[PDB]
């Protein structure tokens, strides 16, 4: 069914079930045996032209993380100078009656000095420094 | 045979003809004019005539529906315009004005052609006038694949949507040489007018793509949404999705605490059909979301706040973004669906020093002037003038709905308690703010006054939206006679 | 009998009724509604009913021509709006929509009335919708005599012109208490939204007056210019001045050096009739002048650059100012006269970081969309896209004129010489820049192409303008059918 997950396919006797995650019209996100892949489905022109396309490399920066917006820090989660893993919440600012929660996108460890509780300073300061 | 394009591809770049071939259907492009020369006769230009004269204009066909397009050529004279280049574009736009067909242009010009004198200015003026006259008649989309400098930048600006390519494109009015000459600062071309700058800082570019191939692939998808002309109806496509699909996950999206945040996409995605959202300006003014989507196989317009970013507070940039989206959607008879969650306007001196009064009025003007069917859903809160601006029932709204835990009040409980009791006995906070929030920060009063049609379970939103949007298919409303409005610029 | 107004005058302030009496004719005001109560029945408001309910609405008559007006009252409840106050204003605006009459309002409200709940929001929404619908049908003028805070600020914004009183008026969206609460900065009310701030920084206020008496006296003079409605013709008044008055002082205004500055008012004043200029926004974006004036007894619109300030360079603020003026002038069929002297656009990073591309397109859109008769005079220079924007002949201009020492070129001589000779032998400056400026920085080439009708002596400008404006009295031009445009916001 269009835009749905389950996809039942049966060649001869063999039967398989795959899943359809999403796409950007050149790359298809399909699941095979409980694993995500990205298959490219392109015609003759797109195939012959995709060779002549720049492939830039994104910035790989392991450095201090700053608070996007002003606020107040009410709760902290991580400890100064210990291990940090991707997807871990680090602290929570509260602004105009709203608690956000900036986390650690991706890294192994940190070296820094924690901003103490109730420090209504923010203004894009260095709350946690990753080194 | 791959002649004369090896020099181009060696620089990791594509050609105009290749871009045109990628955009349209496999074999449905008919180039209109191909043997035209510049006839300049100045500054040693009497030689080196070119057959195509740096432009490729044709008709093409996308998804079985007609289109018109033109593409600049960087190899020939740097893509400069002339008295002769602009004639082809003018002819294409005039033909696409007679017939109800849109126009899409891939800009690559390096600037004006100096060897023609003021004829380049003449051509620019003609193109500007055609864009001005035909805006609101046929949709216009522009993509910038390479450099775009000088006064040629203005014609993409008048167009409805402008997209940018990441690595090898930029746009600005004046070059960095003049900036160094007058101010004395050394800034590179990318640092001045790169795609990121216009994606985040200036708000001109409506999107950014990583490659030309992806740009074409998604431009086709965007084109699948648009109506063909001003008088043609909104397209409807077949779809296996149905209004009876169960959405009970909406009962739990809103947290029971009033100070916790949530993602509005968790409310947007269930209501619309699967994998049918095309966000517009995703990296600019993130506190508001705008884009296109389909509901039961017909394209609609989506405008919702987001408490994830800055508590979902209206601002200057958000106001401009929403105003432009609403104006375009209404110009071509596209239904509008809005989700409301706003505590007010962003407070700060910089805001008044930047003219919040002008900018915030644009969204209100766009919402009030609109005559397309509107549907509004109030999830959690709506305070002060923000409630009025975000498509309130009094602005000729068709149907308005609220969720059982909503709040519609003049302002927060603290300010109301302060103003209602000047020098009342101390500790008044505890036994007054709670009571006022209990009694008047609830949708019961607004429902008593008649400002919301009904209070609904969050699981019935898809059913209600499909029913209302099906019933409202044939509304005919007209404004008083005017030559045109006077919007607060 | 001077009862109950002694308390008001003691604070060096006037009353609403006194302001109304000062505005209209001596005995031609007929108050419409005077015995109306709030019928609230909440928070101990069942008592202290007021007969007028804080508003004075009537009809009046100015210079023998009808008008409609309303005035807030600060003594009664602080001027707060309600479900009942807004009804009178809605009735007045609806009546002034049926009949071709304008509306003028003197705002003094302290904010919304909390004791009514969401009914104040309902009234605000109704007033906003009426302003949105009737903008471009009848002219709307607003004057702010006292405090104006909260969401009530938006209705003056949609109105065509907003004026301010110096000592005792201010306007902003959010009070300084909230600013202190969130940001922590202590700013006074005047430092936040005083008349100077909106006169110079935000660009919202169209003027400032020293006293209420002077405000009324000059508001009458402004009203003498406007047409009564959308369909009524431009007013023409008797005048002893004649087109045959000698103006030979224009031969010497332009200095013979290209780097010396002059005042454009020395060119503006001789052409128009004596003592008939009403500048709009005099203290904001001084590099451009906009206002109203009379030519042979009929009101026209004036838009001219000024090389006195910043070399007469177009900018963001100037673009917004000119765009709003042109849009208003065209909406009501008022002729436009422009004087051109521009070297280009202002170069700087802040400009691109602030969106020059969006703002500079607004003036071009306003000039191209307009259908009223246009007259353009190029005094000294016009370069690049600035020449295109400032009402060039290709944008359906009626008549264009130039002065004998004008210059119309693609860009300055230095840049052209640089681009036309990449690595040409050194010292090329002396024998190339002079030659290029001599050969192509002159109106002869632009006249050969046909972009200026004729090259005239500066002493004939009044004669030519009067002749053309008399002949063009009955032009009928129409744009293609649209629900409305899509201007770059
Ligand atoms: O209570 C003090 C600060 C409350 C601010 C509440 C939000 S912040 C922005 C917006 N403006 C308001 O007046 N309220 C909201
Ligand atoms: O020659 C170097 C600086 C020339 C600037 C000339 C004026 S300044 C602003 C405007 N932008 C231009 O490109 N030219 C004018």
């Amino acid at each position: 069914k269009a835009s749905y997950p389950i996809i039942r396919v049966k060649d001869g006797e063999a039967e398989t079930v795959l899943q359809f995650w999403g796409t950007n019209e050149v790359t298809y996100g399909m699941q095979m045996r409980g694993t995500t892949f990205d298959v490219n489905v392109m015609s003759d022109l797109q195939s012959t032209l995709a060779h002549f396309v720049p492939i830039t490399e994104a910035t790989t920066n392991t450095k201090q993380i700053l608070s996007p917006m002003p606020g107040v820090i009410v709760a902290i989660k991580v400890q100064p100078g210990q291990m940090v893993v991707a997807g871990e919440e680090l602290l929570t600012l509260e602004a105009m009656k709203m608690r956000n929660k900036i986390h650690a996108q991706a890294d192994g460890k940190v070296k820094e000095v924690k901003v103490k509780l109730g420090a209504t300073v923010e203004d894009n300061e260095v709350l946690v420094e990753l080194e | 045979p791959t002649a004369a394009e090896d020099l181009r591809h060696k620089k990791k770049r594509l050609t105009a003809m290749e871009r045109v071939q990628l955009f349209c259907d496999p074999g449905t492009f008919r180039e209109r004019d191909a043997l035209v020369e510049h006839e300049c006769h100045n500054f040693g230009m009497e030689k080196r005539k070119v057959p195509g004269d740096g432009f490729i204009t044709g008709t093409g066909k996308v998804f079985g529906r007609p289109v018109f397009l033109f593409s600049h050529d960087f190899t020939v004279f740097g893509g400069s315009l002339s008295r002769t280049n602009a004639a082809k574009v003018v002819r294409i736009m005039e033909e696409a004005a007679k017939i109800g067909v849109p126009v899409i242009g891939f800009n690559d010009s390096g600037g004006a052609r100096i060897h023609e004198g003021v004829d380049s200015l003449a051509g620019y003026a003609d193109i500007f006038l055609r864009n001005t006259l035909f805006s609101g008649v046929i949709p216009q989309i522009s993509v910038i694949m390479g450099p775009c400098a000088g006064g040629a930048v203005y014609s993409p600006a008048i167009t409805d949507f402008t997209f940018m390519v990441e690595t090898s494109s930029y746009m600005f009015v004046t070059g960095p040489e003049v900036v160094s000459a007058v101010g004395g600062k050394l800034v590179t071309k990318d640092e001045l007018g790169g795609p990121h700058v216009h994606a985040t800082k200036s708000g001109v570019s409506a999107g950014t793509f990583p490659n030309d191939i992806v740009a074409m692939a998604q431009l086709r998808r965007l084109y699948s949404y648009l109506p063909l002309s001003n008088r043609d109806p909104v397209p409807v496509l077949p779809t296996a999705d149905e209004r009876y699909r169960d959405v009970s996950s909406l009962n739990t999206v809103v947290p029971t605490e009033v100070k916790e945040a949530y993602d509005m996409r968790d409310v947007i995605y269930p209501v619309i059909d699967h994998d049918s959202f095309f966000e517009i300006q995703p990296q600019f003014a993130k506190n508001i979301i705008c884009g296109f989507a389909r509901v039961e196989g017909r394209s609609v317009c989506i405008i919702a706040n987001q408490p994830k970013v800055q508590a979902g507070v209206l601002d200057i940039d958000s106001s401009v973004k929403g105003a432009r989206m609403v104006r375009f959607a209404d110009a071509f008879n596209i239904p509008i669906i809005t989700f409301v969650d706003v505590p007010g306007f962003l407070p700060g001196v910089q805001q008044e020093y930047g003219g919040i009064i002008r900018h915030g009025a644009k969204l209100l003007y766009a919402y009030a002037e609109a005559t397309v069917p509107k549907v509004t859903i109030i999830t959690r809160k709506a305070y002060g003038g923000a409630y009025d601006v975000m498509s309130s029932k009094h602005l000729r709204g068709d149907s308005n709905y609220a969720w059982p835990h909503a709040e519609i009040a003049v302002m927060g409980a603290a300010g109301a308690c302060k103003l209602l009791y000047s020098k009342e006995t101390a500790e008044q906070q505890a036994q007054r703010i709670a009571d006022y929030e209990k009694t008047f920060c609830t949708p019961l009063s607004a429902a008593r006054k008649g400002f919301v049609d009904a209070v609904i379970d969050p699981s019935e939103t898809r059913m209600r939206v499909c029913e209302d949007l099906e019933r409202l298919a044939r509304k005919q409303l007209q404004n008083p006679w005017k030559k045109h409005g006077n919007i607060p610029l």
